[PDB]
């Protein structure tokens, strides 16, 4: 039974360093493949393996390696680290016999290489109350949510009402914004909306907070600059209902 | 080894029955499938056609297959915004062992919903906490619309995004904006 399991999901690095993307299977399957497709593009296998101890590669110009030491794991890894690099990695597998099946599922790696890292930033979040225009025209009532001034383009939203994370009447932007473009290592900015009905959002007991969390540094890394050390964490705004 | 789709962008609106084909040139076939990979994530086994026809129903899903094999269609019928995705064509020189599966660059899918009582504006949101910043929402506009970027260094300025109230049975699309203060007002903001 189970599916795949990759690991990290997110994860910031400084060039020069050893990375070790790794990812597991308990279905047995001996066809391990491993794509990467850089942002705006399609997959690219660059390694593949039939079982243990074979390793193959799809595009010749690769530059990381992998290890099928155990039909369980097919950890690919990356020497030194290279901006170069910066994209997504998705781990695959496929069925044994008969009509081949395969299922990648691997949720993917999402890799950042930062030239040196103190261009590392968390996200400033803010919620604003709907405009009491839109509710008496309208009668419902819209929240957005600011993720600001945070990079690597790495985070999760979520709002969570009265205690509970809530999808329905909620979007948010399927690609962050960059504030300062002219920078390819420019911080990024998010938003996300919210709707309800009016006389809910008029009821002081309802609870609004919107959630967001950030995949930064691990405590381990160095960190020495005048500000408190960019770790994955998680930031938080929240809002209440109010008649007025 | 040559593995081509189309189209290779499209969209279109819910309850829509749309179908889109595949090409190739590859020696020897055996399995033919269909994936659905969504942004930022990893594709999804829809469907694996064999020697066997040009029909294989997955719900709302359908394949066909060549006769000769030369090229298939995926046939989806009512069509629903969770479905607008990127979706790949995957071919394999047979061998459940000693096969290798060619993907198409795949053509991203878009689904809008559909637009009835419109209603467009935008307002002016205040902060929560006490502070003097603020941001512009347009919302209730047809799909048609098109959200111009800013394009104005200082402002921000994010494509439309749509969010559906179940419980009302109700979509709505919407952009938002924001910028520093200054010579900001929502009249000028979201200008063509």
């Amino acid at each position: 039974e189970a599916d795949i399991y990759q690991t990290p999901r997110y994860l910031v690095i400084g060039t020069g360093k050893k990375i070790t993307l790794e990812c597991s299977q308990t279905m047995g399957h001996d066809k391990m493949y491993w794509y990467q497709q850089d942002p705006g593009m399609e997959l690219h296998l660059i390694h593949y393996s039939y079982g243990v101890n074979s390793t193959e590669k799809g595009d010749l110009s690769s530059e990381s390696t992998v290890s099928r030491i155990r039909t369980e794991h097919f950890p690919l890894t990356l020497e030194s680290a290279r901006p170069s690099h910066t994209s997504q990695y998705l781990c695959a597998s496929s069925e044994n016999i008969g009509t081949a099946y395969e299922q990648y599922f691997g949720p993917g790696t999402r890799l950042t290489v930062t030239e040196d890292l103190k261009n590392v930033f968390p996200p400033e979040v803010a919620v604003f109350e709907p405009s009491e225009a839109e509710i008496s025209h309208t009668q419902k009532a819209t929240l957005v949510c600011l993720a600001t001034g945070f990079y690597p383009d790495h985070v999760e939203l979520s709002w969570w009402v009265n205690g509970k994370e809530v999808h329905s009447g909620v979007s948010t932007d399927p690609q962050p914004l960059k504030e300062q473009p002219a920078l390819n290592d420019s911080r990024y900015a998010l938003s996300s909306r919210l709707r309800v009905s009016a006389t809910f959002w008029q009821d002081p007991r309802n609870h609004f907070r919107c959630q967001v969390q950030f995949y930064g540094l691990s405590e381990n890394d160095e960190w020495t600059q005048d500000r408190a050390k960019p770790v994955t964490q998680i930031v938080s705004a929240e809002a209440w209902g109010r008649a007025d | 080894n040559q593995v081509e789709q189309s189209p290779q962008s499209l969209i279109i609106l819910e309850g829509k029955n749309c179908t889109l084909q595949c090409n190739y040139t590859v020696s020897p076939f055996s399995n033919l499938r269909w994936y659905k990979q969504d942004t930022g994530r990893g594709p999804v086994s829809l469907t694996i056609m064999t020697f066997s026809e040009n029909t294989k129903s997955n719900g709302r899903y359908t394949a066909t297959l060549d006769a000769d094999t030369k090229q298939s269609s995926l046939h989806i019928t009512a069509s629903q915004l969770s479905d607008s995705a990127s979706y790949i064509c995957v071919v394999s020189d047979r061998g459940s062992t000693l096969g290798r599966l060619y993907f198409g660059r795949g053509t991203q899918l878009t689904v809008w919903p559909d637009i009835q009582k419109p209603d467009p504006a935008v307002y002016q949101l205040r902060d929560s906490k006490s502070s003097d910043k603020s941001v512009c929402l347009f919302t209730d506009f047809d799909s048609q619309t098109n959200v111009s970027q800013s394009k104005d260094s200082d402002v921000y300025i994010t494509d439309k995004t749509v969010l559906d109230m179940r419980s009302m049975d109700f979509k709505s699309n919407s952009a938002v904006a924001w910028s520093n203060k200054s010579d900001f007002a929502c009249a000028n903001a979201f200008n063509n």
